[PDB]
C-alpha cells in the first residue's frame, strides 16, 4: 500500500478511537479533557478529508 | 389548559419508552430518577427499568446504591431496577468479536462497510442503541421476568436519536451498490458474491432494525420525550432546538421540567440579596416559557440547594412532578431536605 | 498570561476591539468597563463605544441618554456612545434605492445572484454602519482612533469575511451568461448588466478592505465574555473556533459574575456558596484549555451597575486582577449602593 | 405572471421583512416573541424552498 492509504486508514482509525474515547468521559465533569478530544477530532476530521480527495482524485479515470 | 405537572405521564399505562434529557447543568438525572419512583408509586402493578447511558453515571450517588449493567432493584421498592450502561463501550466490544471470528477477504468486506458506511452520520448511534436493547432483554429473559416501561436519562451530549431517519438513506445506497454488483461478471462475483450478498443483508438488517424502531418511538401513546431545563436563556435556547429536533423525527415531546426555581419571594430567610437578584431573572424567563409552549406541560420545580440523594429524598422531592409545587405550603418540604444537606 | 487585560487597554495600535458572548453574561458591562479604561488610559486619543444590541442598554449602563448620533460621555472628553441598529439602518438604505419593470428585472436579476448566499445582508449592514460613523466624524470634525463594538449576542455578525472569495465564483457565472447576449439584447440591458457586475465588485472590494484589516491581530481583536457554566462555556468555546476560522485575533476571555463565596463576609448562604462550587469546578477547567489566552476573572456585583462613577470602579478590575480577600470592599460597596 | 411565482415573490418578502423585524427585538427581553418568529421564519424558508424547486423544474429545458 502507498504511503497515503497507509496514513488515511491510520487516521481514520486514530480518529474513530478517539471518538469512542471521548463518548465514555462526562464533557460536564470532564470540560477541559472532553473539550480537547472535540478539537483534534475536528483537526482529524479535515486531514481525513483531504486525503480522501486526494487518494480519489489520485485513482479517477 | 394544561396542567404544570406530569400527573397524565405518571398515570399512563400505554408507554413504553420514557426519554428524558437537557444539556448542560440542569437536574436531568434527578430528574429521571423522580419521574421513574413516581411512576412506579402510581402503578405497582408494572415494572419499571430506569436506564442511564450518561457517562457520569450517577444513578448510583443519586439513590445511594451501586448500579451496574446488570439490572437490579432499587432498595425500598418492588417494581423499580435501574441499570448503568455505555453504549460506545458495549458496541465497541461487539466489533471486536466480530474482527476476532474473520486476513485480505476480511479487510476488503470492512473496506466495502467503510466506504457506504463511514460517511453516513447516526450509523454508529443506531447500532449502539441497538447493543443497549438486546442488552435489557437479555437481563429480561435472564431475570426471568420483562419490564412494562424503560426510562430513558439520556446522555447531555450528541445524538441518541438522530439515525430513526436512517432507513431512507440506507434504501438509497443499497440500490447504489447494488447497481456496482450487478456488474460484476462471473469469475469476480464467485470469488466475491458471498461478501456481497453479506453486506447487503448487514444493511438491510440494520434499515428493518431501525424501522422497527422508528414504528415504536413515533407512537405517542407508547414513547414520549421529557426536555429538562433552568429558567436562562441559553438552556431555554437549547431546550427550543432539542423540540424542534425531537419534532423533526415526529417523536412526541409534550413535557418541560424547569429545575433550580430559586421562588426567592416566598421565602425570607434562604435567599441573600444574590439570591433574589437571581430569582428575577428566573422569573422573567419564567413567564416567556409560559407563552411559549401553552399547550405544554411545563413543571416548576424548586431548587433543592445542595444535592437529592437516597431513596427517602428522590421521593419526597419527586412528589412534585404530580402535583404542582406551591412555594408558600409545600415551602417546608423542601427546606427540610436543604437543611438535611 | 496575566488574568487581566492591561496589554489591551494601554496598546496603541489598535482601531477595532469586537466584545462578544452569548445569553446573559454581562457583555455590556464589559463593554462598557472596557471603554472606559481604555479612555482612562490614553487620554491624548478618542474612543467611540458603539452597539447593536436591539436591548440598547449602553443608556441605562452608562446613566445618559444616547442614539444613531455620537455623544461625549457625561464626566469625559474622549469616551463617545452611540446605539444603532443595522437592520433598520439597512432597511433604510434599501427603500431609497427603491424610489430611484425594468427595475423589476434588475432587482430580480440580483436576488438571484444574491438573496441566497449567507453574510450579504450582514456585510451591506456592516458597511453601513461604517459609514454612519464617517458621518458622525465628518460632522464633528474630529475622528476616533478606537472603536470598541458590543456586538449584538444573537447572529453571526463576522461571518461576512468569507464573501468575497464567493462573490468572485460568481462574478464569472455571472460574466459567462451575459457573454452569451448578442447585440438586440446588449443594447436594451447591457447597461443594467454593467450596473449588476458594478455592486458585485464593489461589496467584494468593500468587504476584502475591511478584512485585510479585520485580520490584523495589531489592528483588530475580539474579547469573549462569558459565564462559570457549562453552556455558556460551550457556546464559548464554539465563538472562539469561529473566529479563528475567519482569522480574526481571539486573544482574551471575561469571565463574569464569579461568586467568589469563600472570601466572603456574609457567608450567609449555603445556596450563593453552592452555586459557587460549581463555578469553580468549570473555573479550573478554563485554567487548563486557554492556557495562551489573558484570562480575567470578575466578581459578581448583585443587581445591576450603572453611573460612570460605578462603572468606573468595578472597571478597575479588568487592568488589576481583582483579589477577593484585599479587594473584597469596593463589590460591597457598590452592591450595598445598590 | 402564475400563481406560483406571485407567492413564491410574497413570500420571500413576507420573509424579508419578518427577518428585519426579528433583528429589531432583543431576544433576551422578548424571548417568547423573539422565539415565534424564529419559527415563522424557519417556516417560510421551507415554503420558500418548495416553491424555489417548483419554479425552477417548471422552467426547465
Ligand atoms: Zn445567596
Amino acid at each position: 500500500m502507498n504511503e497515503l492509504s497507509k496514513k488515511y486508514l491510520a487516521k481514520v482509525k486514530e480518529r474513530h478511537e478517539l471518538k469512542e474515547f471521548n463518548n465514555s468521559i462526562s464533557a460536564q465533569d470532564n470540560y477541559a479533557k472532553w473539550t480537547k478530544n472535540n478539537r483534534k477530532l475536528d483537526s482529524l476530521d479535515k486531514e481525513i478529508n483531504n486525503l480522501k480527495d486526494e487518494i480519489q482524485s489520485e485513482n479517477h479515470h | 389548559t394544561v396542567e404544570p405537572n406530569l400527573h397524565s405521564l405518571i398515570t399512563s399505562t400505554t408507554h413504553k419508552w420514557i426519554f428524558v434529557g437537557g444539556k448542560g447543568g440542569v437536574g436531568k438525572t434527578t430528574s429521571s430518577c423522580s419521574i421513574a419512583i413516581q411512576m412506579a408509586l402510581s402503578q405497582p402493578n408494572k415494572q419499571f427499568l430506569l436506564i442511564s447511558t450518561d457517562p457520569a453515571h450517577n444513578l448510583s450517588d443519586a439513590f445511594g446504591e451501586k448500579f451496574g449493567k446488570d439490572a437490579r432493584k432499587v432498595t425500598g421498592m418492588n417494581n423499580l431496577s435501574c441499570m448503568e450502561i455505555d453504549p460506545s463501550a458495549a458496541l465497541k466490544d461487539m466489533n471486536d468479536m466480530a474482527v476476532s471470528r474473520a486476513d485480505l477477504g476480511s479487510l476488503l468486506q470492512g473496506g466495502a462497510l467503510a466506504d457506504l458506511t463511514g460517511s453516513i452520520p447516526g450509523i454508529d448511534e443506531a447500532l449502539s442503541f441497538m447493543e443497549v436493547m438486546k442488552h435489557i432483554k437479555r437481563q429480561e429473559q435472564g431475570e426471568g421476568e420483562t419490564f412494562d416501561t424503560v426510562i430513558f436519562d439520556t446522555a447531555p451530549t450528541g445524538h441518541t436519536l438522530r439515525f430513526l431517519q436512517l432507513p431512507n438513506t440506507l434504501s438509497k445506497l443499497l440500490e447504489k451498490f447494488g447497481e456496482i454488483t450487478n456488474k460484476l461478471g462471473p469469475m469476480l462475483n464467485s470469488f466475491m458474491g458471498a461478501g456481497n450478498v453479506d453486506i447487503s443483508g448487514k444493511l438491510n438488517e440494520l434499515k428493518a432494525n431501525v424501522e422497527t424502531i422508528r414504528q415504536q418511538f413515533t407512537d405517542p401513546d407508547l414513547t414520549t420525550f421529557v426536555c429538562v431545563c433552568i429558567s436562562e436563556f441559553l438552556s431555554l435556547y437549547e431546550t427550543e432546538r432539542l423540540i424542534q429536533e425531537l419534532i423533526s423525527y415526529d417523536m412526541d415531546v409534550n413535557s418541560i421540567i424547569v429545575n433550580q426555581l430559586l421562588f426567592a419571594e416566598n421565602d425570607q430567610e434562604h435567599n441573600c440579596k444574590r439570591c433574589q437578584a437571581r430569582w428575577k431573572m428566573q422569573k422573567k424567563y419564567l413567564d416567556q416559557i409560559d407563552e411559549l409552549y401553552e399547550d405544554f406541560h411545563v413543571v416548576k420545580m424548586p431548587l433543592c440547594a445542595g444535592e437529592i440523594r437516597g431513596l427517602n429524598n428522590l421521593t419526597k422531592f419527586s412528589q412534585f412532578l404530580n402535583k404542582e409545587y406551591n412555594p408558600i405550603t409545600d415551602g417546608k418540604v423542601i427546606y427540610e431536605l436543604e437543611d438535611k444537606e
